């Protein structure tokens, strides 16, 4: 029931983002949102096998695109959740799975990067790459790329931040 | 008389210069396949025990420009199978002259480049002979690149079904158990070695390590509460992928009742120590203006372990 525990305030966070117009109500969706990862913290993870491994992580990766939506205009909000998706990962004594995808999900910007040689347009990809640049500064935050090192790692995502160059 | 390295350099040289300038990636293949001919085809005949061109002259590391050349033009599977049976022919059989230790290493790390950029599985038969010709009291730059070199195999050794993992069960942390290394690049070499220790999940750690090269790792990491200064901007991020390794033991010794440290609590204890000066690494000044890097080492990478340091304290409590 620990999913269903966690359907219970992740679609009440999905509804906190909605109206962008906060007057303090984004500070009342953080407080809900960097409390949820303190949530996640003590428990809701470290857990059965990889389907609920990914099922755990699911709903983090349907709010990562959730917090990949926060483009506009909470912007440290957003980078308070990127070390708090990364503290998971970091407790999760798994996730490397997970840290490729994370690569992936670099990689997911790299080649629309890559496509946005010849052409980049539509702001909000400009701005989700600026929510990807404070992932970058989340994988700043990450370091265990750098675990990663042996597997000619994010060198390659330097070639992305030399096209982010 | 006096052109020995830099009329050498010129070959990479005008390698990279025309890898900066255009298009795609074929020539990684095409004037390397060429040159092939110059070095390894070159070493061919093996005049018993000696190749043609290896075992004449000091020159014959144009495999390091062919590791150049596997580094100059990236994209996408050209060289390395076009090295294929050109290794498999030289690179296979011309690596067990069992000193070789003139860029043993940049033959390794041909190979090393080579498992880098991309594939699965032709260097993946080209590991047991490295799992092959091996040694204990190789070279400090032959263990040096040894330890990459295993590391750029770790990928697909660690690619699905893990490929290659147990075919050093044995030739684990036993290798890291070559012990007495030389200055803190070598002590950098366990640092990568570290860095390399993120695979391979923790079934049967005592025989292959047993948390012991760890230990001598951590006899490192005892020196390491003081043992470095300005290369600890190197050692003590080093130390904080030390303190990963505490919680690599958490994730074996407190994973079911192991607690894997006999005669450890004396290794351990400054460990303890450096849990100690773990929170506290990055307390000197700690002033509020930072210019990249400066302070994320012993506050993002403190915090997974500060919950290492009480994981640190979860097989064997504070």
């Amino acid at each position: 029931g620990e999913h269903g525990l966690e359907l219970a305030s992740m679609i009440p966070a999905l509804r906190e983002l909605g109206s962008a117009t906060p007057e303090e109500y984004n500070t009342v969706v953080q407080k809900p949102r960097q409390i949820l990862c303190q949530f996640i913290d003590r428990i809701l993870t470290d857990v059965n096998v990889v389907a609920v491994e990914l099922v755990k992580k699911t709903d983090s990766q349907p709010t990562s695109v959730m917090l990949l939506d926060f483009i506009q205009h909470i912007m440290k909000s957003s980078p308070l959740m990127f070390v708090n998706v990364s503290g998971s990962h970091e407790a999760k004594g798994s996730c490397i799975e997970f840290s490729n995808w994370i690569i992936t999900r670099l990689l997911r910007i790299a080649a629309t990067p890559s496509c946005h040689l010849l052409h980049k347009k539509i702001c909000e990809v400009i701005c989700s790459l600026l929510f990807l640049f404070k992932s970058k500064s989340p994988a700043i935050f990450g370091v265990l790329t750098k675990e990663l090192l042996q597997l000619f790692e994010d060198l390659v995502y330097l070639h992305r931040r030399n096209v982010m160059g | 008389s006096a052109p020995g390295s830099k009329r050498r350099s010129e070959p990479p040289a005008p390698r990279p210069g025309p890898p900066p300038g255009t298009g795609h990636p074929p020539s990684k293949r095409a004037r390397g396949f060429s040159a092939a001919a110059a070095p390894d085809p070159d070493d061919p005949f093996g005049a018993h025990g000696d190749f043609t061109a290896d075992d004449l002259e000091e020159l014959d590391t144009l495999a390091s420009q062919a590791l150049s050349q596997c580094p100059a033009a990236a994209r996408d599977v050209s060289s390395d199978h076009k090295v294929h049976r050109l290794l498999d022919g030289m690179s296979k059989n011309p690596s067990g002259k069992n000193r070789e230790t003139v860029p043993i290493k940049d033959n390794f790390e041909l190979e090393v480049l080579q498992a880098q950029y991309k594939e699965l599985k032709e260097k993946m038969k080209v590991m047991e002979e490295e799992v092959l010709i091996k040694n204990g009291e190789i070279k400090i730059l032959r263990d040096s690149l040894h330890q990459t070199e295993s590391v750029l195999e770790e990928q697909r050794r660690s690619h699905f079904l893990l490929e290659q993992e147990k075919t050093q069960a044995l030739s684990d942390k036993e290798k890291e158990f070559s012990k007495k290394l030389q200055s803190l690049q070598s002590e950098l070499q366990f640092k990568d070695a570290e860095m390399n220790e993120l695979r391979t999940k923790l079934q049967t750690s005592e025989r292959a390590n047993k948390l012991a090269a760890p230990s001598v790792s951590h006899v490192s990491p005892r020196k390491n509460p003081s043992v470095v200064i300005k290369p600890e901007a190197c050692s003590p991020q080093f130390g904080k992928t030390s303190f990963p390794t505490k919680e690599s033991f958490s994730a074996n010794m407190s994973l079911p009742h192991p607690c894997q440290t006999e005669s450890g609590y004396k290794p351990l204890v400054g460990r303890e120590d450096s849990k100690p000066h773990s929170l506290r690494g990055d307390s000197i000044k700690q002033e509020e203006a930072q210019k990249s890097f400066v302070d994320s080492w012993r506050q993002r990478s403190n915090t997974q372990g500060s919950i290492l340091i009480n994981l640190l304290l979860k097989q064997p409590l504070i």
